[PDB]
């Protein structure tokens, strides 16, 4: 019922506000960097819930589907936003306006350097394709809707998710068509962008494993909303 | 999921 | 060309591989994976232009994709039998048989769920050949880009030959590639499980599988 | 990576 441009513009107005975390005055330790990253993720998780509720048709899903989709996608959605903030800054991860981290700063936390390279490499892939802003809005919405496997054969949830995922796909094809590039380039661009969803999923899985390990080693504490999403 | 249910309603 | 490339991918298809306790089931799966890994290298070397890439790129592409490619083949073999995983001609596993290995039941459900979506989408033989080759060339986190462009062009050509509308062609292309994110997800969870099984000394890991695991 | 290099050459 909503036009592709109307969906893209609705996603634009639904963008969450910037989260203001700051680099601590004391130099970074393994516990302090993990504390800053987890605190940022917890604050961003609040805005993601409000953002997801503004995606057209999301609130029409059952409460079970809403929690299940957000439970499986929250790490991918946060990392996708980080890649967008860092798309024009090679070798740096723009976690926040006042939390800019260099690649070598990942040596402060054991095992996180590999994830930093994964996030930076996928960011470089989006930069090489010159990922436009409106393309980013569609991709990030696709991540939430394509997070939990819902085969058509709750059956109503898989059907609604298919209609929702189809609508955002129509929006993304429309943004790519507005560039005026050839039809062969349009299909190629759609393919290259959507293949990168697997790289975002891969970064999320390794980041999920790392965060669960940091909690197991009692390095970072996990509290409130972030804890619920980890359970 | 107390907070998530609350933030969703 | 798209038509020539699809037929080349068909002839490069690997031969069938001929391989219950928690140790015996893990032994059969790891032995199967090791044999399939040998055939996957031979399969990749038949991809036009793959051997023209540097050895560093050839090794890097196979290192990151081998688990996804094996699982992609498993879902294709099991696409027409819900609740069953056709690991090999002599290795057919039911869903409930995943209860035999600790932690693998969740991965079996993930593989079967993604398989059901490929079944609902009616994944074609020509689409499967392009998608599996795309996984090898794309998984890695100049000649490579030209090769990936050719296989991508082949997939759009296969979908265009289906006669469906241009909007449905873009939707099917999107739906197929969106499922690759779930295949990658299954690959990541399978990676974690295999490393844990090796750490817990449940299954031994040998030769090529060991190298690809490190 | 000996075996992978060998099988590729
Ligand atoms: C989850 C980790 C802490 C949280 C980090 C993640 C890397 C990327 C992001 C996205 C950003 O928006 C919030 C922090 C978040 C979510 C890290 C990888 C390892 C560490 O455990
Ligand atoms: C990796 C595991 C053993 C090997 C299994 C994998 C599930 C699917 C496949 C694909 C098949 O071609 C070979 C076995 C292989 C690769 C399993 C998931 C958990 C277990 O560790």
């Amino acid at each position: 019922a909503l036009s592709p441009e109307q969906l893209v513009l609705t996603l634009l107005e639904a963008e969450p506000p910037h989260v203001l975390i700051s680099r601590p005055s004391a130099p970074f330790t393994e516990a302090s960097m993990m504390m800053s990253l987890t605190k940022l993720a917890d604050k961003e998780l609040v805005h993601m819930i409000s953002w997801a509720k503004k995606i057209p048709g999301f609130v029409e899903l059952s409460l079970f589907d809403q929690v299940r989709l957000l439970e499986s996608c929250w790490m991918e959605v946060l990392m996708m936003g980080l890649m967008w903030r860092s798309i024009d800054h090679p070798g740096k991860l723009i976690f926040a306006p006042d939390l800019v981290l260099d690649r070598d700063e990942g040596k402060c936390v054991e095992g996180i350097l590999e994830i930093f390279d994964m996030l930076l490499a996928t960011t470089s892939r989006f930069r090489e394709l010159k990922l436009q802003h409106k393309e980013y809005l569609c991709v990030k919405a696709m991540i939430l809707l394509n997070s939990s496997m819902y085969p058509l054969v709750d059956a109503d949830s898989s059907r609604k998710l298919a209609h929702l995922l189809n609508a955002v796909t129509d929006a993304l094809v429309w943004v790519i068509a507005k560039s005026g590039i050839s039809s062969q380039q349009q299909s190629m661009r759609l393919a290259n962008l959507l293949m990168l969803l697997s790289h975002v999923r891969h970064a999320s899985n390794k980041g999920m494993e790392h965060l669960l390990n940091m909690k197991c080693k009692n390095v970072v504490p996990v509290y409130d909303l972030l804890l619920e999403m980890l359970n | 999921h107390k907070i998530l249910h609350r933030l969703l309603q």
